[PDB]
RNA sequence: GUGGGAGAGGGUGGUGGAAUUCCCGGAGUAGCGGUGAAAUGCGCAGAUACCGGGAGGAACGCCGAUGGCGAAGGCAGCCACCUGGUCCACCCGUGACGCUGAGGCGCGAAAGCGUGGGGAGCAAACCGGAUUAGAUACCCGGGUAGUCCACGCCCUAAACG
RNA sequence: CCGAGGGUAGGGCCCGUGACUGGGGCGAAGUCGUAACAAGGUAGCUGUACCGGAAGGUGCGGCUGGA
RNA sequence: CGCGGGGUGGAGCAGCCUGGUAGCUCGUCGGGCUCAUAACCCGAAGGUCGUCGGUUCAAAUCCGGCCCCCGCAACCA
RNA sequence: UGGUUCGUGGAGCCAUGGGGGAAUCUGGGCGGACCACCGCCUAAGGCUAAGUACUCCGGGUGACCGAUAGCGCACCAGUAC
RNA sequence: GAGCUAGCCCUGGCCAGGGUGAAGCUGGGGUGAGACCCAGUGGAGGCCCGAACCGGUGGGGGAUGCAAACCCCUCGGAUGA
RNA sequence: GAAUGCCGGCAUGAGUAACGAUAAAGAGGGUGAGAAUCCCUCUCGCCGUAAGCCCAAGGGUUCCUACGCAAUGGUCGUCAGCGUAGGGUUAGGCGGGACCUAAGGUGAAGCCGAAAGGCGUAGCCGAAGGGCAGCCGGUUAAUAUUCCGGCCCUUCCCGCAGGUGCGAUGGGGGGACGCUCUAGGCUAGGGGGACCGGAGCCAUGGACGAGCCCGGCCAGAAGCGCAGGGUGGGAGGUAGGCAAAUCCGCCUCCCAACAAGCUCUGCGUGGUGGGGAAGCCCGUACGGGUGACAACCCCCCGAAGCCAGGGAGCCAAGAAAAGCCUCUAAGCACAACCUGCGGGAACCCGUACCGCAAACCGACACAGGUGGGCGGGUGCAAGAGCACUCAGGCGCGCGGGAGAACCCUCGCCAAGGAACUCUGCAAGUUGGCCCCGUAACUUCGGGAGAAGGGGUGCUCCCUGGGGUGAUGAGCCCCGGGGAGCCGCAGUGAACAGGCUCUGGCGACUGUUUACCAAAAACACAGCUCUCUGCGAACUCGUAAGAGGAGGUAUAGGGAGCGACGCUUGCCCGGUGCCGGAAGGUCAAGGGGAGGGGUGCAAGCCCCGAACCGAAGCCCCGGUGAACGGCGGCCGUAACUAUAACGGUCCUAAGGUAGCGAAAUUCCUUGUCGGGUAAGUUCCGACCUGCACGAAAAGCGUAACGACCGGAGCGCUGUCUCGGCGAGGGACCCGGUGAAAUUGAACUGGCCGUGAAGAUGCGGCCUACCCGUGGCAGGACGAAAAGACCCCGUGGAGCUUUACUGCAGCC
RNA sequence: CGAUGUCGGCUCGUCGCAUCCUGGGGCUGAAGAAGGUCCCAAGGGUUGGGCUGUUCGCCCAUUAAAGCGGCACGCGAGCUG
């Protein structure tokens, strides 16, 4: 839906808000299963080494389920659905019959109080996880394991998916977010449904702050600085570059593909 | 206006102390010439409890 | 009201095959495209033609009509849901309850605008190749918006009987 | 007190005028090209959009005021 | 003032560096087609190569001096 | 590749990072590519005095200084600052 | 050497008093249902005036200074990047 | 004898400048060898959201007392933060530690690295964060929440007594959390009082008066009362909480839906303890006594503090661990653990004083900087603002006279009002609040405090709402209406926008050259390109590893452009990148045709053509929100002019829209038009664009701006054109007393001359010796071994298709 | 070049004369008035504004006139910037 307000200040006349009517009557998490101490830090053991992030709100952790296979039969009721500070998709809260609470990323269509469950058998159902094998080819999945129990790595970010497309031994096809074509393992773990909070990609910032609060510190241009610092620093008024554009370490960054060739996992791919 | 000396006996201490010298060769070889110098104070006096 | 009947009338979901184009595999050569005639273009880096597989999008041949439906604009493969109008029989009920309708409100082809999606074929603009005195055209080879979808604007027409 | 009127301040309407600019009307025999009327030599007309010295062309859908 | 590029039939251009032959398009002229004009078709005409000098057997062409033309330069103060 | 006087040189010898990979005296290395001959040694395990270097420390001597010199310090100096 | 300075990380603190009055909620109106429109309530904001505070705009003074960056009048922000 | 030489010493300027905020002083009396400066009293002035008081950090003897004055104090000094000596810092409850964890640090296991070393789960260290039991008075010259008095607590250990399965570093519960707005009841603090207490006091015209002045509390266990925080009770089934659980969790039925009940805090009350002014007398440097058997009561305001894990709203979604509750395992159940009561045990370190400052950081008793808490009263709409002022603390450690110029700071002015000048720079007008009233334009919010106005004090009369009180008085907030009064003037003092029009640039709030630039520069939401499939790309590192990310294409990196609106045309020839199982070339390697050196030979050892050989390049295609680029010369219309039209040459293609003498226009003050008496600027146009132009974006744009340009109104010492006045200096006296500079000096003008600008040489002219206050023409005056310029085969930062390497990647 | 601060403005002047004005004078194609042109002559005077950083210049309104130049394009230990 996106909240929308009026002008009543400059750069609150653009500026815009998620919808959170599907967050449930739930905003503070759940201790036990999660929260962790998250640990803010833009750099590694010294120096930073991703430029230009910091400052921005404190965060909890959600140590959410990734590997749904522990729980094979197991179904569990849809508690809840809450925020997540830590990625673009919602979390649904669910009680398993079992007793034990986990989080799942929360698929678009998830109602509270639906039942969910994992495994060779799980009717293909929203919300539900299966090997991709036992998927029907053509439906759309997401929360995608890239090779058996190693946990969900594929189409986690808000309203992505991705479908399946065919099969070939043991492994089936995926069409993945970017329109790659995958081959991903039979026995890879995947959830039936896309991501949803599909509206996440409408959301307009607004102003200078708002970027700030998610941690994104000023982005500054090579064109700003001096050759000492960037290939891009000078000359005089304005410059054009005057060389192909290149990152501050020299390596061009219109066109250079950088994916390394011998990789072995090229003869699994056959997309962009 | 606002000098460069901001004392602080716990970072005195914790930066130019004998156990922090003690701790890397750099720091070591400090104390070694300093003691050969024959000085006084091989380390800065930190005060109080 | 009871009882039926025809329908491309509308919205939503789902699905089928033919064909085009791109990919892969097989077999296979020396030309294929194209026009009034040609050229640009494509092709021994293996084209065109043929077979096999895959992907994707748009439009539904035959039925099909000089036919049907709608208030118009307009609506055409198939299935299901939801829903509007309408016509007949019976003459049961109400009982003048009617007609039109400034303004208002809604609907309104195509092209067009916004945000996001999709993009096979076609195709403004655009670039080529011919034609001409010149061609910013007609013909030829390419090709982007757009054509398709969702939501929101736009209100025009030989919206013509 | 009110009060003609003067003063100040800012609006609304109307008329006049302005370098320059926009298109228009009218003016016997100046230029370019051929768009239309005959299948006008690309049927024409049309709403829209884009492009073009110009008439105009082309895309989309429409109409018979054409076969 | 400095620099380097240019003047060729009526128009615009080639021809020079490897000296001896000046060619292309348009225009002009005569004829044909048409009722007529253009288009089109058949024929023809047309150039002291900016001027001055000599180098050579021979200069559009090589080298100097002027002359217009074009472009660049003129910076630190 | 380093070492040697040796800087790729006709470039040996002594070490080695990489690859291939023997033999036990009629066996192996060397004498400046290489080959023949004649000779010299006996690799891939270790230890080993003395002669040699240095002067914090003590002693001796000085065609060495004599308090701006001589050690930074003749003096409570690596101090005060 | 980051006890100045730059950035980030962990944990605390501070921001007088005024204005303006977004959404929403409530009632009323409108419709077939809506949109929408009226109040009333509400208390949003890199919103406004303005201290503390954080700055350093213009002018003057100061120039062996009170001061190796200061003072005076003036001025920007002051719920946020 | 020279080195702007080194070390030292002493001159010069010079009794000069200065003596550190313009908050300010005067006098009487002491002490003393000696008083502007020390003690005291009286008067005066300054601060008072401090210039008062309390914590922290830092400092480290500076605290208190006695005796001292050579030095330190910008003067003096009997004084002191100075010198000598002596004393002074008392804790189970305050802070820190025998408690816990954060970032980070260290680090067993483990990984890595020539060595040094680098990583690194558990653990350990790490604190203004969590946990945690003392409040109010009195004493010292100097400490006290530490000693003492009262009242009240916590842990241990050992006992008795009564309960229960007890029982872990292990499970679970809790602890446990954002920002803004906030209710109810409280305390802190404050205002009033005819009421209670109190020394006293009638002044100078009046007043012996519900007269003035001073003061009317603090702490406090159990138990109560008022607020308020936390929280459901059963019973079953159980596969999860990494063994086990009765615990938690999940499901299912019953009872509650309430704070009813249990707790747990805050506040009042409380046995009791304590405090208790003005004024007067005293002798202190200061405190003591009396006032007093002090009284110790009623109203009202009221927090940002308390109840606290209160409530509502919003998106950016808001530490950890221990203590504490509970659950069970090993074990043990003559243990143990809980509850009650006794007794005993309770260590270590800090404690002085300074602390917006003369004790801290600035070489100084330095106009600077320094974190947290309290910070009274009255008035001004409010307030931490502003004026006065409590408590309390100061007069800033040189003075005294004078009344010149000149400077700083301030006040006023005839007439004119920007004529000043680069510019209204500066200075002035304006100014708070209530009420009228407000345009273009606009993104519908704004522009808006637009503009422009009026009201503002005091007195009496009538009168409307609330709040606290019972529905009332008072007390406290807000209002309305009616007469009148005084002054030049009623936010009568202090604090408190000058306004408009129109362009440029940037959308906007923000950021920046700390110490000459705050901007039109950076940033910014947003737009497009491009890389990246996850052991991602990329970045740091030799590595291990880490960031990215505990993310996964709506995500992450790189680049540009920079809200928004309308839009961003043509060229892929070169360079870049992307795509091409063809070809050409291409190294090590493979291969050996063939030949060479020695050997009597078997042999050993050399070169070596075909030919198979990667990426790279060449070659073939693509691609401009990739690097970039986007023409010339002639002719032509029935007045001239001009050129829709044409010819030709070249290119990869020949700048479209829109803008244009511009932050771009050289010729240039282009040419018209507007503002003006007059306009190199400014605004509107034309286009002949030296040398605009479409994401180094193009043309626009409401709003915003300590940006930059132009105009007008208002107002003024900016100016005509100055004048006067104030105070701080300047000047004279007493006290302390520098500095750069300096070859030596017995240092005149003119015309000459001289290395070409002479106090010094020549001629001439002038001129008695020495100072004081002033002015700056000169001493090519001081200051910096010229910044510009050149030179040196001097140096650095930067660039690239300079050379040569290296990391990196293929 | 071990430093001669560099445009313009302001402030204060001063000097030369090849004089802009005023005084004196000759010729004039000087009727008079007013001009023209040369000679003598510096004693004194030589305005205020608009644009521009400007010097200069162009205007506006006046005037007896709106003089040229030198003094380190006089003058920054005098100011401005
Ligand atoms: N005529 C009415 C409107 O104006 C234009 O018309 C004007 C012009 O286009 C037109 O020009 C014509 C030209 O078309 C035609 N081919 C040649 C003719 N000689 C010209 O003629 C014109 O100019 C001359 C002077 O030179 C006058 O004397 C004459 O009257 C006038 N018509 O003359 C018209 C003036 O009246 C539009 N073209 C026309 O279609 C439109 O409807
Ligand atoms: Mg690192
Ligand atoms: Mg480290
Ligand atoms: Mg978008
Ligand atoms: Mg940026
Ligand atoms: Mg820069
Ligand atoms: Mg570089
Ligand atoms: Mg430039
Ligand atoms: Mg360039
Ligand atoms: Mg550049
Ligand atoms: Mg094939
Ligand atoms: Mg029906
Ligand atoms: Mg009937
Ligand atoms: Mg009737
Ligand atoms: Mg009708
Ligand atoms: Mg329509
Ligand atoms: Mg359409
Ligand atoms: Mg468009
Ligand atoms: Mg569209
Ligand atoms: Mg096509
Ligand atoms: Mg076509
Ligand atoms: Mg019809
Ligand atoms: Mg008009
Ligand atoms: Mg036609
Ligand atoms: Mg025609
Ligand atoms: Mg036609
Ligand atoms: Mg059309
Ligand atoms: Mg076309
Ligand atoms: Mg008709
Ligand atoms: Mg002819
Ligand atoms: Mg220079
Ligand atoms: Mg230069
Ligand atoms: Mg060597
Ligand atoms: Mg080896
Ligand atoms: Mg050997
Ligand atoms: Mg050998
Ligand atoms: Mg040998
Ligand atoms: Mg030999
Ligand atoms: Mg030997
Ligand atoms: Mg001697
Ligand atoms: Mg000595
Ligand atoms: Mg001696
Ligand atoms: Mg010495
Ligand atoms: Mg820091
Ligand atoms: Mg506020
Ligand atoms: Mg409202
Ligand atoms: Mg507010
Ligand atoms: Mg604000
Ligand atoms: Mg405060
Ligand atoms: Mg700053
Ligand atoms: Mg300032
Ligand atoms: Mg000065
Ligand atoms: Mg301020
Ligand atoms: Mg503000
Ligand atoms: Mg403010
Ligand atoms: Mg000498
Ligand atoms: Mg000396
Ligand atoms: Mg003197
Ligand atoms: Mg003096
Ligand atoms: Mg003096
Ligand atoms: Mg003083
Ligand atoms: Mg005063
Ligand atoms: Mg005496
Ligand atoms: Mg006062
Ligand atoms: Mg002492
Ligand atoms: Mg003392
Ligand atoms: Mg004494
Ligand atoms: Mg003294
Ligand atoms: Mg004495
Ligand atoms: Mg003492
Ligand atoms: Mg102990
Ligand atoms: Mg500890
Ligand atoms: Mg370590
Ligand atoms: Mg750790
Ligand atoms: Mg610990
Ligand atoms: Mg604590
Ligand atoms: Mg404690
Ligand atoms: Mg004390
Ligand atoms: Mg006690
Ligand atoms: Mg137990
Ligand atoms: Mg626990
Ligand atoms: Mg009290
Ligand atoms: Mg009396
Ligand atoms: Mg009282
Ligand atoms: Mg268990
Ligand atoms: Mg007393
Ligand atoms: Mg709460
Ligand atoms: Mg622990
Ligand atoms: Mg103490
Ligand atoms: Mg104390
Ligand atoms: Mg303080
Ligand atoms: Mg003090
Ligand atoms: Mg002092
Ligand atoms: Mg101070
Ligand atoms: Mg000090
Ligand atoms: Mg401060
Ligand atoms: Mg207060
Ligand atoms: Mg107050
Ligand atoms: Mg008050
Ligand atoms: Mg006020
Ligand atoms: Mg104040
Ligand atoms: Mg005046
Ligand atoms: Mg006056
Ligand atoms: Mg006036
Ligand atoms: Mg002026
Ligand atoms: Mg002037
Ligand atoms: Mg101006
Ligand atoms: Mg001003
Ligand atoms: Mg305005
Ligand atoms: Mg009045
Ligand atoms: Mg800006
Ligand atoms: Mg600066
Ligand atoms: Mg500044
Ligand atoms: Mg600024
Ligand atoms: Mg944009
Ligand atoms: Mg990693
Ligand atoms: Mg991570
Ligand atoms: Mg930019
Ligand atoms: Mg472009
Ligand atoms: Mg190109
Ligand atoms: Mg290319
Ligand atoms: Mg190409
Ligand atoms: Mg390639
Ligand atoms: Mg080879
Ligand atoms: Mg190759
Ligand atoms: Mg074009
Ligand atoms: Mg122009
Ligand atoms: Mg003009
Ligand atoms: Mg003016
Ligand atoms: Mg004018
Ligand atoms: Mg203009
Ligand atoms: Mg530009
Ligand atoms: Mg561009
Ligand atoms: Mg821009
Ligand atoms: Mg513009
Ligand atoms: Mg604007
Ligand atoms: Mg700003
Ligand atoms: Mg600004
Ligand atoms: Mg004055
Ligand atoms: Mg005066
Ligand atoms: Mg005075
Ligand atoms: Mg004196
Ligand atoms: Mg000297
Ligand atoms: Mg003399
Ligand atoms: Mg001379
Ligand atoms: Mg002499
Ligand atoms: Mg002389
Ligand atoms: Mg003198
Ligand atoms: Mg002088
Ligand atoms: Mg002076
Ligand atoms: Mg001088
Ligand atoms: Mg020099
Ligand atoms: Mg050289
Ligand atoms: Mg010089
Ligand atoms: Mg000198
Ligand atoms: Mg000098
Ligand atoms: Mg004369
Ligand atoms: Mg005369
Ligand atoms: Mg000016
Ligand atoms: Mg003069
Ligand atoms: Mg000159
Ligand atoms: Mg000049
Ligand atoms: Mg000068
Ligand atoms: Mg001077
Ligand atoms: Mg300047």
């Amino acid at each position: 839906a996106v909240k929308k307000f009026k002008p009543y200040t400059p750069s609150r006349r653009f500026m815009t808000v998620a919808d959170f009517s599907e967050i449930t009557k739930t905003e503070p998490e759940k201790s036990l299963v999660k929260p962790l101490k998250k640990t803010g830090g833009r750099n590694n053991q010294g120096r930073i080494t991703v430029r230009f992030r910091g400052g921005g709100h404190k965060r909890l952790y959600r140590i959410i389920d990734f590997k749904r296979w522990d729980k094979v039969g197991i179904p569990a009721k849809v508690a809840a659905i809450e925020y997540d500070p830590n990625r673009s998709a919602r979390i649904a809260l669910l009680h398993y019959v079992d007793g034990e609470k986990r989080y799942i990323i929360a698929p678009d269509g998830l109602q509270v109080g639906q039942q969910v469950v994992a495994g060779p058998d799980a009717p293909i159902q929203v919300g539900n996880a299966l090997p991709l094998r036992f998927i029907p080819v053509g439906t759309v999945v997401h929360a995608v394991e890239l090779e058996p129990k190693k946990g969900a790595k594929l189409a986690r970010a808000a309203g992505t998916s991705a479908q399946i497309q065919g099969r070939e031994g043991d492994y089936v096809i995926l069409r993945l977010p970017s329109g790659e074509l995958r081959k991903v393992h039979g026995e890879c773990y995947a959830t039936v449904g896309a991501v949803g909070n599909a509206d996440h990609k409408n959301i307009v910032l607004g102003k200078a702050g708002r970027s700030r609060w998610l941690g994104r510190r000023p982005h500054v241009r090579g064109a700003a600085m001096n050759p000492v610092d960037h290939p891009h620093g000078g000359g005089e008024g304005r410059a054009p570059r005057g060389r192909p554009p290149a990152s501050p370490w020299g390596w061009q960054t219109k066109g250079l593909k950088t994916r390394k060739r011998r990789k072995p996992s090229s003869r699994f791919i056959i997309a962009r | 206006m606002k000098r460069t000396w901001q004392p602080n006996r716990r970072k005195r201490a914790k930066t130019h102390g004998f156990r922090a010298r003690m701790r890397t060769p750099g720091g070591r070889k400090v104390l070694k010439r300093r003691r050969q110098k024959g000085r006084w104070r091989l380390t800065p006096a930190v005060r109080k409890r």
